[PDB]
């Protein structure tokens, strides 16, 4: 028997162990997340530990079969995914040092607390204490205190650990034959051995930077409009030509500008479409919310939810003393077991989230027939992109009217649509420069292009130049401000939010063309379009078995990330923004800072 | 008026693993086949050659009842000219099969919280099974060229794999009990008529 045929038999055994052992771990994880007890944490760890040990074992055995002697690509993809050393390429001491560093940074982030001056007992955590300030406070000094104290007392702890984390991660990555840890992260987009569909790791940098150049005019005009609105509210704090102070952006980092809506709403006289009252007036419950989402997917030709979904999911808060993690999550346990965990309330937001989460379930069910290792999104940005476009269609006035929630006597006017596109842009557009500047800073740190004695100097130079945000307090190299964000201190790659955002509008534009939608893209609803569900399903069922370039082409007809659908979505706002900024300065000086 | 012992087959407490499928020979009795086909309690009732509709007006020399448990997605494989793990390695029906295949969901019986691992299936074999062949061997499968020495290791796998049957599995992974009725016609006394 050849090496390939040995590999197929080895993967045959792995898949069958892996269903059951992953299923037991998922089932133990489910019981804890729905019923928080000390016994459930133990069982979750025991089941999780055996799965981790099995994966370890199986990775070592997979390394027996040389990839160079395998021709079948779908076999080679499965072995390569299982073969990856990860941290197990370092010596045993160094992997233990790295794991200790990762746990300490995670613990510092989740337990870091700030106490106000003159009361060492009234202390706040990031969640919910400091997050509440950064999302709801209008007071300049209260926001400044939360922004600075989080970075000065928690971020400074992370600075020595993050330096050692950079050294050890680069050591694993170069031992795995990558240039550096950032090059390792970019491997999630790499495709080899498929004529017409290949994609190199370095190509991702070029495509991200090329598409970001076309985003700049829209972001600059968003930035100028936001600065002008905030300058009216804080005349003595904001320069007409300067960067936006980093602590006046709606959250702890300025990751999203969502909470600036109240101070920047163009027409604050026209109320939002809030369909919550209609839901309560009609005595909707959580099951009704999820049946309505189910009918939405059935309307485009997708299957209904399984019987096990209705019996096994937790769609409401358990309540009295059985206590649960209420973060909305879609679960793929394997063996045809699909569930949603969600403490659903009767609100418009939860109604949209249900469509979002069930979009994940539809993606999971579509590739359930794939081999175990290929049951995932095409790349790291595909799965969330599928979820986002479901809430795009479900939120439109056209869709809310068709389901009896929005009054037929409500007609769209251009002022409410500028209001809606602004708030979309504050969240969706505003995060793109933030997401790009951060991942490039990490990419440059990993590549060796930023010395340690210039980490924060270069971090805030790129904030001013690329994001147009300026720190309100000078920060020396004892700070580790990037690590003050969850994804940085918890060792998660971040470019996935940039790519996903471009993907979702590529998906929506393609599906809406298949649905033969007329008018602006942001008013589209793909409901009742089997042609649109079919073209979506042709990618969903692929899972991870095909290159993400080909999976993208199935939906949109193009092989690469494209920014034009994103700009097409926001063009009505872009035109309105340019007219608003005609007597305003567009762009920012990087030298101005609030501390002069 | 001796009634054929079908309840012993269909209503058995425990079914056999498909790799070691039971066969019970049925002889010298009266079979009311119409009761089974007109009971509305099976999810699959498909007959090949013979017709389920009131062909308990026929006499057969012997009747064989083969029973086992497989998952729901593998029930297609119990049919002539099918391929797959069950059809190739565990239970194989001939191309000219004359008989009926009966299956029903048994999640309430063969599933258990934490997993029921009582039922096995053969995952590896050197070759495919002949029709109505049974292999209960536990020889370690030699995937490579190095002998296994009777223990599992690199390229050496135990040939049987267990179903993990949990009540929360999807329908395709839930256990299904299967009964295969074979109607043999020999140049012979034809002892099973069953009005
Ligand atoms: C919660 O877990 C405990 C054991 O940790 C168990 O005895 C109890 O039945 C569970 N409750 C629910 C509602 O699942
Ligand atoms: C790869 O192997 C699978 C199963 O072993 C087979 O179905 C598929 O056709 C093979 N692909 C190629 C290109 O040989
Ligand atoms: C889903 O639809 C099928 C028809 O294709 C139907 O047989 C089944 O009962 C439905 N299940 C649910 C939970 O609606
Ligand atoms: C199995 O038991 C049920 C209930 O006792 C009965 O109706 C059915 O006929 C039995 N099966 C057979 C094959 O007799
Ligand atoms: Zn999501």
């Amino acid at each position: 028997s050849t090496i390939e045929e040995q590999a197929k038999t080895f993967l045959d055994k792995f898949n069958h162990e892996a269903e059951d052992l992953f299923y037991q771990s998922s089932l133990a994880s489910w019981n804890y997340n729905t019923n928080i007890t000390e016994e459930n944490v133990q069982n979750m760890n025991n089941a999780g530990d055996k799965w981790s040990a099995f994966l370890k074992e199986q990775s070592t055995l997979a390394q027996m079969y040389p990839l160079q002697e395998i021709q079948n690509l779908t076999v080679k993809l499965q072995l390569q995914a299982l073969q990856q050393n990860g941290s197990s390429v370092l010596s045993e001491d160094k992997s233990k040092r790295l794991n200790t560093i990762l746990n300490t940074m995670s613990t510092i982030y989740s337990t870091g607390k700030v106490c106000n001056p003159d009361n060492p007992q009234e202390c706040l955590l990031l969640e919910p204490g400091l997050n509440e300030i950064m999302a709801n406070s209008l007071d300049y000094n209260e926001r400044l205190w939360a922004w600075e104290s989080w970075r000065s007392e928690v971020g400074k702890q992370l600075r020595p650990l993050y330096e050692e984390y950079v050294v050890l991660k680069n050591e694993m990555a170069r031992a795995n034959h990558y240039e550096d840890y950032g090059d390792y992260w970019r491997g999630d987009y790499e495709v080899n051995g498929v004529d017409g569909y290949d994609y190199s790791r370095g190509q991702l940098i070029e495509d991200v930077e090329h598409t970001f150049e076309e985003i700049k005019p829209l972001y600059e005009h968003l930035h100028a409009y936001v600065r002008a609105k905030l300058m009216n509210a804080y005349p003595s704090y904001i320069s007409p030509i300067g960067c936006l102070p980093a602590h006046l952006l709606g959250d702890m980092w300025g990751r999203f500008w969502t909470n600036l809506y109240s101070l920047t709403v163009p027409f604050g006289q026209k109320p939002n479409i809030d369909v919550t009252d209609a839901m309560v007036d009609q005595a909707w419950d959580a099951q009704r919310i999820f049946k309505e989402a189910e009918k939405f997917f059935v309307s485009v030709g997708l299957p209904n939810m399984t019987q096990g979904f209705w019996e096994n999911s937790m769609l409401t808060d358990p309540g009295n003393v059985q206590k649960a993690v209420c973060h909305p999550t879609a679960w793929d346990l394997g063996k045809g077991d699909f569930r949603i965990l969600m403490c659903t309330k009767v609100t418009m937001d939860d109604f949209l989230t249900a469509h979002h989460e069930m979009g994940h379930i539809q993606y999971d069910m579509a590739y359930a027939a794939q081999p175990f290792l290929l049951r995932n999104g095409a790349n790291e940005g595909f799965h969330e992109a599928v979820g986002e476009i479901m809430s795009l269609s479900a939120a439109t006035p056209k869709h809310l009217k068709s389901i009896g929630l929005l009054s037929p006597d409500f007609q769209e006017d251009n002022e409410t649509e500028i209001n809606f596109l602004l708030k979309q842009a504050l969240t969706i557009v505003g995060t793109l420069p933030f997401t790009y500047m951060l991942e490039k800073w990490r990419w440059m740190v990993f590549k060796g292009e930023i010395p340690k004695d210039q980490w924060m100097k270069k971090w805030w130079e790129m904030k001013r130049e690329i994001v147009g945000v300026v720190e309100p307090v000078p920060h020396d190299e004892t700070y580790c401000d990037p690590a003050s964000l969850f994804h940085v201190s918890n060792d998660y790659s971040f470019i996935r939010y940039y790519t996903r955002t471009l993907y979702q509008f590529q998906f929506q534009e393609a599906l809406c063309q298949a649905a033969k939608h007329e008018g602006p893209l942001h008013k589209c609803d793909i409901s009742n379009s089997t042609e649109a569900g079919q073209k979506l399903f042709n990618m969903l069922r692929l899972g991870k078995s095909e290159p993400w370039t080909l999976a993208l082409e199935n939906v949109v007809g193009a092989k690469n990330m494209n920014v034009r659908p994103l700009l097409n979505y926001f063009e009505p706002l872009f035109t309105w923004l340019k007219d608003q900024n005609k007597n305003s300065f567009v762009g920012w000086s990087t030298d101005w800072s609030p501390y002069a | 008026t001796n009634l054929c012992p079908f309840g012993e087959v269909f209503n058995a407490t425990r079914f056999a693993s498909v790799y070691a499928w039971n066969r019970k020979r049925i002889s010298n009795c009266v079979a009311d086949y119409s009761v089974l086909y007109n009971s509305a309690s099976f999810s699959t009732f498909k007959c090949y050659g013979v017709s389920p509709t009131k062909l308990n007006d026929l006499c057969f020399t012997n009747v064989y009842a083969d029973s086992f448990v497989i998952r729901g997605d593998e029930v297609r494989q119990i049919a002539p000219g099918q391929t797959g793990k069950i059809a190739d390695y565990n239970y194989k029906l001939p191309d000219d099969f004359t008989g009926c295949v009966i299956a029903w969901n048994s999640n309430n019986l063969d599933s258990k919280v934490g997993g029921n691992y009582n039922y096995l299936f053969r995952l590896f074999r050197k070759s495919n099974l002949k029709p109505f062949e049974r292999d209960i061997s536990t020889e370690i499968y030699q995937a490579g060229s190095t002998p296994c020495n009777g223990v599992e290791g690199f390229n050496c796998y135990f040939p049987l794999q267990s179903y993990g049957f949990q009540p929360t599995n999807g329908v395709g992974y839930q256990p299904y009990r299967v009964v295969v009725l074979s109607f043999e016609l020999l140049h012979a006394p034809a002892t099973v008529c069953g009005p």
